[PDB]
RNA sequence: UUGUUUUCACUUUCUCCCCGCACUAAUGUGGGGAAAACUGGCUUUAUUUCUUCAAUUAUUUUUUUUGCUGAGGA
RNA sequence: AUUUCACUCAUAUUAAAUAAAAUAACUCCAAGUGGGCCAUUUUUGGUAAGCAGAACUGGCGAUGAGGGAUGCUCCUAACGCUUGGAUAAGGUGCCUAAAUAUUCGCUCAUGAGAUCCCAUAAAAGGUGUUGGUUCAUAUGAACUAGCCCUGAAAAUGGAUGGCGCUAAAGCGGA
RNA sequence: CCUUCGAUGUCGGCUCUUCCUAUCAUUGGGACGCAGAAGUCUCAAAGUGUCGGAUUGUUCACCCGCUAAUAGGGAACGUGAGCUGGGUUUAGACCGUCGUGAGACAGGUUAGUUUUACCCUACUGAUGAAUUUUAUUAUAUAUAUACAUAUAGUA
RNA sequence: UGCGAAGCUAAGUCUGUUGGAUAAUGGCUGAACGCCUCUUAAGCCAGAAACCAUGCUGAUUAAACAAUACUAUCUUUUUUGUUUGCUAAUGUAAAAGAGAAAUUAUAUAUGUACCGGUACAUAAAUAAUCCUAUCACCUUUUUCGUGAGCUGAGCUGUGAGCUAGGCAAUAGUUCUUUAACAACAAAAAAGAGCACAAACUGUAGACGACUUU
């Protein structure tokens, strides 16, 4: 809402929730881009929400398909499909804030090295009981037609390792910089540090 | 209310639009899937169409009326000269498609092949391809690493030779055959090695094999309904004329439907025609590529008078069992299974 | 919506557990068995020392509560399976057209010929972790056995189904392959 | 929207124009009532160029002053300026259109030894 | 044809005893018996700044930070 | 019966109450109108009808504004031009201002359900689940009524208004 | 009798497309009073197909015949600036019945002008620019970067 | 009137796939309900001319995009400015610290060490956190890290710091705190070919367009 983008790792999401605060944010002017969109969940089973999607297939202005409603298999065109029916798209500034989404399936390049947010009110583990059933959008698209659910998977299990690589550094910088602030504490003066003893620094 | 009389919709709506083709040159739409299992090997090559011919063959089918019996099938001429391989493309898998790595190319290429490049060469100073094939034979093998590392499809550039046709053009079709085999590592080695010569017809198909055709269709230019989708003449009294469909939709939706056939263009269509089986592959080299073994007589393919339309097949050529789309003179691009 | 209720299943003897997250392992001497019960909300507490597991709901309705027993059933039946091989002893009957039975793969895919004298092989393979052989006593059976009663009774199943009879009177053209008992090894 | 400049209140600008005077030429913009049977404007419909009526009307102690808080006087001649002799603070004079070059720099000199601004000063010169 | 009176049955245990004697959801447990009296309740005296003096209504008196407005000209 | 003289029957709150009751009463001249329609309730003919014919009142007409997505007649509410405040009807997940509010239950639908008018659903069923009632030594029955399910089929592609929603953004409350 | 009488071209056929399913055949199933064969009842299913002729203006109907089946319907009773014009439904004429008569007749018969697209849209094909507040599933020797990258012409 | 090449043409000739996930249904394990039960719970299987892919057609249907080949005076730093139709020249849908890269489970996870298991730690109002800001200047005493050139190594500069000193701010009470990013113009310093048309073609065609030389 005042940062200049928001990235929102969307494994795990209700799609719905998800897409009315991701267009809210947009309509009061966050930037927002949208990660892993193949891991977003629906409530209901996945049968049924195949059903639901080919209620949407069999539409079509049948004088010409190609005007028709387009159905775009994505996972993430499907988020993004939400959130702009969430959104007064048709006019000007309902058009810019939904040009200022962006939707991806996995992590691309800049967005697998910046902080990735979470909706917990859109969490299905906070919004969906445990007995009921649910599905999974990038299972969902891959049953529609999308068949790009398993190379998502495998470059998923690359960054995982690289992500992995990266934190085991950050964290053994981390452990030498607490160490070094533990030595220095010391050597500053003994008001400075019972300040900041004080106020748990 | 409903039809009269039910009879089947006029025409394939799974060939719309019936519009020009973007390019003469037919295009593989997709490859044949790739089996590792099996060694690296070409899966596509490019001929002309010279002409049409009929053989005599003997059948082999138990149960049938012909079988012990003598025929006569109706083939297609398809002159071969052999493609060259000039260059090397690599293809990654991303959630968007397929992605281009690398393009890397020989250390020289033809003319003819150049000729591509220009719409105007006869005036031009035939500046292209001439400072990037100096690139260091280090750069050549890094961009050869990243790609036996990085991609997953393998596709060798390669062009015809025209030169070796009586077709008055000049410039050389190029096109992109996939190496369909074992690993990356072992496709790149099998196109690194004819990354230069001449890829014959017979390295990559064998006789008695069944191939895909591509290639565009005969053009007509725009033509009536009746022509262009088969439907039925009105009759003589019709006051504005017959040769059009009476009714082209009901009154609700108040729009044309698409299905409703109507005059338009009528030929020059892509088209990817299954299962030509090639009879013979013959040679240039021998001078009884026509002969068989119940001839024995010493002749070529070509028919006395040249092939019509055409000229004199002087080069590799195969005998496709059928007809294939096209003029004569059209490239037809035969693709494996 | 009862606040507690628990249910608990003895460990036999030469049985290893272990249960992290509801993800039970059950290792034996015919092998091992996984299952994963993460579709239900259980409380398991496995007691290594003192064998026994117990099962525990907490504010179960009767819909959930339900599941307890189809949980230490599951478990128990892993048990027995990982101790002692479960075993379906199936009978190949036949009117006029004797069924010819031939096992390959090591004792997988069975196929069969001669259903109905149809004169087509009619194939069907062993799930992991079952084998499928003849007996060695009555000539017209089949031994489906395997550690996991899943696996080996879909085996049994899926033997029994390939080879249904079409467009004739089911109850009079009784030809088929039938499971006959049900036991352990 | 009002606009207040001092203690003048102009309740509203923008004049009203005629209805549908913006896309027919043969009807000009000056303001008729709708009379009409099913006309939008009569009936009031939202959006859609609302009709004048009494409550615009301007405040009476500064209605018909100008901008300069004096009440406009025409004159076309210099001897019709001795009524504005006793009231040069809440006059202001205004020359007719058609007032010669020469009457209209006697009238401006005149206006000026008595004190009493012109409108149009600069006019004709 | 209402009142009046009587009986038992009602509590905690981080207590004890027996049986299952580890059997529990449990750092405990199920069943069967005892115990006083911490706990809980009541009766007296002093206090309400240790702590509480609530809530609702009636009747009164203030208070923090602040939005909009300024007709008139006696 | 009338007439004339006497006496006197609350009035300082007014021969019961309440009353922007004289905004009255009366007279003259004259316009338009004299096809009506709708809603609640009552009602006649008709199988029925957005059918035909009546009664009362209110409306539409003649009338905009907020709400019911949409709508001549439903709900709030009737209208000079403005600044603040606070509300009605109705809403508070996004579209869309305001609750992903709080608190307690119910419901899983392989065609769930979701604001009067209003945009259909019945007889008959269910060993789905949730409460109750009456009988039989924690069991077997018979009922009962909530939500759900079957019954439940139509023609361009399609509509709780759309998205979507199941730890509701559904249903009944607070 | 709500909309159209300052006009929405009123039957049928031909042509052509699409849609529904209450499925005739074809696919896979369940039941039978199911031995087999044939059939009947029924479920999921509308992907595919549902014909040639004699008579009649006909729709409807009825036969001949093929078929696997010759299922039922909608789309302004789909479709007349698509046709045709046999019927109905102007004016000529004939018969029968009715009428004194002029004339009438869901009684019959015969002959009787079927206008316009060059506009918008739709559809079918055919050229074709412009596209930065635009785009990015990267680009760099086990290593950084969106605080970045991308001009343009030709092919 | 015969015959009639070429070209069109059917009455002539050729060609016209296999995977996934399902519905009906039949089943598995299995409680509810000691037994039973395809589930009319949880958890599973096989399965149709249907569905979705594969394949095919288009893709100015994405005002889409990539790699390649060649090329256009062109490309890199500083100062001042953008206060005859033109010939210097500016725009923001969003700077005020626009700070934050592990993964995962939700009836639990994550690291480490051994052989999915075992053991041990960590975490469980997680951003209710952490990280980053103000110490000006100049001089003095000095310490530690990085760039230019030089030969693993010395010097200069750069960033942080240590000791000591004195040295500045002032515009009348606030009117946005002119502070960002990107671009452009002028002036200075350094490095750097095609296409259309035309003629021809006819695998094309109403004209464009397309295939060619």
């Amino acid at each position: 809402m005042y940062k200049k983008e928001y990235v929102i790792d969307c494994k795990g999401h209700l799609l719905g929730r998800l897409a009315s605060l991701i267009a809210k944010e947009l309509l009061n002017g966050q930037r927002i881009v949208a990660v892993r969109c193949e891991d977003i969940n629906i409530s209901g089973s996945l049968y049924r929400n195949k059903l639901k999607y080919q209620e949407f297939l069999r539409l079509r202005t049948n004088t010409n398909p190609k005007k028709g409603p387009l159905h775009l298999r994505e996972p993430s065109k499907i988020l993004w499909r939400c959130v702009r029916g969430m959104l007064p798209h048709k006019t000007y500034k309902g058009q810019l804030a939904l040009k200022k989404l962006k939707v991806c399936v996995g992590m691309p390049y800049p967005y697998d090295k910046k902080k990735k947010y979470v909706l917990p009110s859109a969490l299905r583990a906070f919004r969906l009981k445990k007995h009921r059933r649910y599905c999974r959008l990038g299972t969902l698209s891959s049953r529609v037609g999308w068949n790009y659910d398993t190379l998502v998977k495998k470059n998923e299990v690359l960054r995982k390792q690289v992500s992995k690589a990266y934190y085991k550094k950050k964290v053994n910088n981390l452990n030498e910089k607490k160490e070094i602030k533990t030595e220095a504490l010391n050597l500053i003066n003994p008001e400075q540090r019972q300040v900041l003893e004080n106020f748990g620094y | 209310s409903h039809r009269k009389f039910e009879r089947p919709r006029h025409g394939s709506l799974g060939f719309l639009p019936r519009k020009r083709c973007k390019r003469l040159r037919g295009k593989i739409r997709s490859f044949p899937k790739d089996d590792k299992e099996k060694p690296p090997h070409f899966t596509a090559f490019m001929g002309y169409k010279a002409g049409m011919t009929h053989i005599v063959r003997e059948v082999d089918k138990p149960g049938s009326k012909l079988h012990k019996k003598e025929i006569v099938e109706a083939c297609t001429i398809i002159e071969c000269a052999p493609m060259v391989v000039v260059g090397i493309v690599g293809y990654r898998e991303t959630p968007k498609g397929l992605r281009i790595l690398s393009t890397v190319w020989a250390n020289h290429v033809s003319d003819e092949f150049r000729r591509r490049y220009y719409k105007n060469w006869y005036k031009s100073e035939k500046k292209a391809f001439t400072k990037s094939l100096n690139v260091p034979e280090a750069t050549k093998n890094c961009l050869l690493k990243r790609i036996e590392k990085y991609c997953t499809v393998l596709r060798a550039i390669c062009h015809t030779q025209p030169s070796k046709t009586p077709l008055r053009m000049k410039k050389a079709h190029i096109m992109e055959v996939q190496i369909n085999g074992g690993s990356m590592k072992e496709k790149l080695e099998f196109v690194k090695e004819m990354l230069e010569k001449n890829l014959p017809v017979s390295t990559v198909f064998n006789p008695n094999e069944m191939i895909d055709v591509i290639s565009v269709t005969k053009g007509h230019g725009t033509k009536g309904v009746v022509s262009r989708y088969g439907v039925k003449r009105l009759p003589r009294k019709t006051h504005r004329g017959l040769r059009k469909v009476a009714c082209i939709g009901a009154w609700h939706p108040a729009r044309v439907q698409f299905q409703i056939p109507r005059h338009g263009q009528k030929g020059y269509f892509h088209r990817t025609e299954r299962n030509k089986k090639i009879y013979r592959i013959g040679l240039k080299t021998d001078k009884n590529s026509a002969s068989t073994d119940a001839d024995i007589t010493e002749k070529k393919i070509t028919p006395m008078g040249g092939f019509p339309h055409y000229g004199v097949v002087n080069e590799d050529f195969l005998l496709l069992k059928g007809c294939v789309a096209g003029t004569k003179k059209r490239p037809i691009t035969l693709r494996k299974n | 919506k009862t606040i507690v209720s628990t249910q608990k299943v003895l460990i036999p003897e030469g049985v290893k557990v272990a249960i992290n997250a509801r993800k039970v392992t059950v290792s034996g001497k015919y092998g091992t068995l996984r299952r994963s019960f993460r579709h239900l909300p259980i409380d398991i507490r496995l007691n290594k020392l003192k064998k026994y597991i117990k099962v525990v709901m907490w504010f179960g309705v009767p819909d959930s509560l339900a599941c307890i027993r189809t949980v230490c059933t599951h478990l128990k039946n892993m048990f027995t399976g990982v101790t002692k091989k479960f075993l379906y002893k199936m009978r190949l009957v036949h009117a006029h057209f004797p069924i010819n039975s031939n096992i390959v793969d090591n004792n997988t895919r069975i196929e069969i010929r001669n259903y109905l004298g149809e004169k087509s092989v009619r194939f069907v393979k062993a799930l992991p972790g079952v084998v499928i052989e003849k007996s060695p006593n009555v000539k017209d059976e089949i031994y489906v056995s395997g550690a996991d009663i899943e696996n080996v009774s879909l085996t049994a199943a899926l033997i029994h189904q390939s080879v249904l009879c079409r467009n004739k009177d089911i109850r009079k053209f009784l030809d088929g392959i039938y499971v006959s008992e049900v036991t352990t090894v | 929207a009002v606009k207040k400049v001092g203690k003048i209140i102009k309740k509203r600008t923008k004049k009203f124009t005629r209805f549908q005077s913006n896309r027919f030429m043969r009807v000009k913009p000056a303001w008729r009532k709708p009379r009409g049977i099913d006309c939008r404007v009569r009936r009031r419909y939202k959006g859609t160029n609302l009709m004048p009526s009494i409550g615009y009307g301007s405040n009476k102690k500064t209605k018909f002053l100008l901008p300069n808080n004096k009440y406009k006087y025409v004159v076309k001649n210099v001897k019709e300026m001795e009524p504005l002799i006793m009231n040069h603070t809440k006059y202001c004079v205004q020359i007719a259109h058609n007032v010669s070059s020469k009457k209209r720099k006697q009238i401006i000199e005149r206006a000026k030894q008595m004190n009493v601004s012109v409108i149009n000063a600069k006019a004709r010169l």
